[PDB]
């Protein structure tokens, strides 16, 4: 993939895949969909799938741009928050990559804060 | 048709027992007829189908479960499978894959490599193979065993699989073993399970459940393989993924195991019967801590 290589070419993956996605790029595709009750609570990132009826839920290398262009991440000595877990998105969502990229999780309810999280 | 409604098909006990002559698989149904929910990618309902057989068996899941997965990569460079396996396992078990090509995964350890040089040593309770060649297969007039990586497998129930640890190794018509098939009689249980989603292809999944290190039943490979195709060649299935909208109950239980790293001289008649139920798995017992885990 074009995109891809192009971030693993760049200091800034985040920024030159969100710069592209503004610039009429194609969103990364192949992000890894599951199979799911949708009887979960909602929360962002987590052990196995959480989605309730409005969300999807993704497998969490797949979509993470630094995973995906195999670049090491932002903190090289911790570990990927999203590799080995599961991303609930809102169900519609075709960019999971640009969501996860563009919303942060609470640190305290898990939930995304964009609405969902509820605290202060 | 009901039959559409469950994760897939496993071979009759009867069929087990014949001496079918080799031929050509032909499916009935090779116009595709099923559909996929939303946005599903056919590995995932694969995958998925596949674990819900594997909840129905005694598969021994204890704390700290040590699962191998083999040809796990996708030529999109995610790994769709290992994805539903983690979230199929308990939480804490740990899932380590393997490809020939660089892939991105939700394991806690990827090693990129011929299967032959993977790096650990540890014995395995639960070993998953999706290793597939196309048409590199054995040429000639005749379908017979084939030894590449299957070579490999057979080496890992032998020496690397814990007593009371299970196997699901992918075949399809042309792409089997017949020594594998020989090692499915050291198993408290054995089949072949097709998925409903990929009920349009040969594809199988050679199962066998909780490991035992003695031949329980003698098994010609060769004619066992024959046999599977006559399986298939007098059955038909529309295919489907109806199964894929019930996942209330996906999730693999702790089943109640335990890990004891016995001796071959204390492998009684209690131990065999509690590795026939899925209650013990022998094997050392430590936690093998990979750098990528989230401990
Ligand atoms: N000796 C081998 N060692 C490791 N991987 C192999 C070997 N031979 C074939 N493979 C891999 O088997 C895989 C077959 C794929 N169709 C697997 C699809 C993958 N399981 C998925 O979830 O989509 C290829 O990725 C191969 O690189
Ligand atoms: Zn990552
Ligand atoms: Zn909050």
């Amino acid at each position: 993939s074009s995109i891809l290589s192009l971030c693993a070419f760049s200091v800034d993956p985040k920024k030159t895949y969100l710069d592209f996605i503004q610039q009429g790029g194609t969103p990364i595709a192949n992000c890894v969909k599951m199979l799911c009750d949708h009887a979960g609570t909602g929360m962002a990132i987590t052990v196995k799938p959480d989605a309730t009826t409005s969300q999807d839920s993704y497998g969490g290398a797949s979509v993470c741009i630094y995973c995906r262009a195999r670049v090491e991440h932002p903190d090289v000595d911790g570990l990927c928050k999203l590799r080995g877990k599961f991303v609930q998105v809102p169900v519609g969502i075709k960019d999971p990559v640009s969501y996860v990229l563009t919303h942060d999780v609470c640190r305290v309810c898990g939930f995304w804060r964009d609405g969902s999280c509820s605290c202060v | 048709a009901a039959s559409d409604w469950k994760p897939g098909y496993s071979m009759p006990v009867l069929y087990k027992y014949l001496n079918s002559p080799m031929e050509r698989v032909s499916l009935w149904n090779y116009g595709k007829p099923v559909t996929l929910p939303t946005g599903c990618m056919m590995n995932v309902a694969k995958y998925t189908q596949l674990c819900q057989y594997l909840n129905t068996t005694t598969l021994a899941v204890p704390v700290n479960m040590r699962v191998l997965h083999l040809g796990a990569g996708s030529e999109k460079g995610v790994a769709p499978g290992s994805a539903v396996l983690r979230q199929w396992l308990p939480a804490g078990t740990i899932l380590v894959d393997n490809d020939l090509y660089p892939f991105v995964s939700d394991s806690v350890a990827t090693y990129f490599g011929d299967c032959i040089t993977l790096p650990f040593d540890c014995q395995w309770d639960l070993i998953i193979s999706d290793m597939y060649d196309p048409i590199t297969k054995n040429i000639g007039e005749y379908n017979v065993s084939k030894d590449g990586f299957f070579t490999y497998i057979c080496h890992m129930i032998r020496d690397k699989l814990a007593l009371g640890g299970s196997v699901a190794i992918k075949i399809t018509e042309f792409s089997w073993n017949a020594e594998l098939y020989k090692l499915m009689g050291y198993f408290a249980f054995w089949t072949v399970f097709c998925t409903n989603a990929n009920a349009s292809s040969s594809e199988g999944f050679l199962i066998g459940i909780n490991y035992l290190c003695k031949p329980k039943v003698e098994i010609d490979g060769n004619v066992m393989h024959a046999n599977y195709l006559f399986w298939r060649n007098s059955t038909v299935w529309n295919g489907g993924a109806y199964s894929l909208f019930d996942m209330a109950k996906f999730p693999l239980k702790l089943a109640g195991t335990a890990v004891i790293n016995l001796r071959a001289d204390q492998i009684n008649d209690m131990v065999y019967s509690l590795l026939e139920k899925g209650k013990l798995l022998i094997r050392d017992t430590n936690k093998e801590v990979f750098v990528g885990d989230s401990l």
